[PDB]
């Protein structure tokens, strides 16, 4: 019964990672933010 | 599920198939 | 000039690049594009009616590889995210 509820446990990890992309939302902020970060700092070679 | 102005990025040390082993 | 370092002056937009030919397709009153940065991106040949994109030239940062002058003075040197053809 353990190794079933385990083996089935892990399963379900798939489909919430295979289906919830937010699931990594805190990884994805990562590189959003420094993503955001470098874009600013390309824009203000612009300003006068 | 993630994705010239002398700004460039530099390699990680380790490699992602390095991280994997 | 193409495919080679040049400093370039197109009626007066200079600039230091490589210049190749372009995909792009400009409008008939269109003399240059720019980038995100607001640098020149793209110029129009103003005697050859040609559209011709502009690409900084290579460069990378440079980095010693030193095993310790109290050990050695023979030196290895990293060319960063450039091509060997180019050093
Ligand atoms: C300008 O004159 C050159 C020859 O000196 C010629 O090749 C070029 O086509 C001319 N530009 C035009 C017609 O727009
Ligand atoms: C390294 O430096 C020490 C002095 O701090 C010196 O005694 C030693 O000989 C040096 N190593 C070599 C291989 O020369
Ligand atoms: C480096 O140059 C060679 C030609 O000698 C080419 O085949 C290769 O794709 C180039 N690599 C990069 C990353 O541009």
């Amino acid at each position: 019964l353990i190794a079933n509820q385990f083996n089935s446990a892990i399963g379900k990890i798939q489909d919430s990672l295979s289906s919830t992309a937010s699931a990594l939302g805190k990884l994805q902020d990562v590189v959003n933010q420094n993503a955001q970060a470098l874009n600013t700092l390309v824009k203000q070679l612009s300003s006068n | 599920k993630v994705t010239f102005n002398g700004l460039t990025v530099l390699p990680p040390l380790l490699t992602d198939e390095m991280i994997a082993q | 000039v193409k495919n080679k370092c040049v400093n370039f002056n197109f009626n007066g937009l200079t600039g230091t690049g490589v210049l190749t030919e372009s995909n792009k397709k400009f409008l008939p009153f269109q003399q240059f594009g720019r980038d995100i940065a607001d640098t020149t991106d793209a110029v129009r040949d103003p005697q050859t009616l040609e559209i011709l994109d502009i690409t900084p030239c290579s460069f990378g940062g440079v980095s010693v590889i030193t095993p310790g002058t109290n050990t050695s003075n023979e030196v290895a040197v990293l060319y960063q995210d450039v091509n060997c053809t180019e050093v």
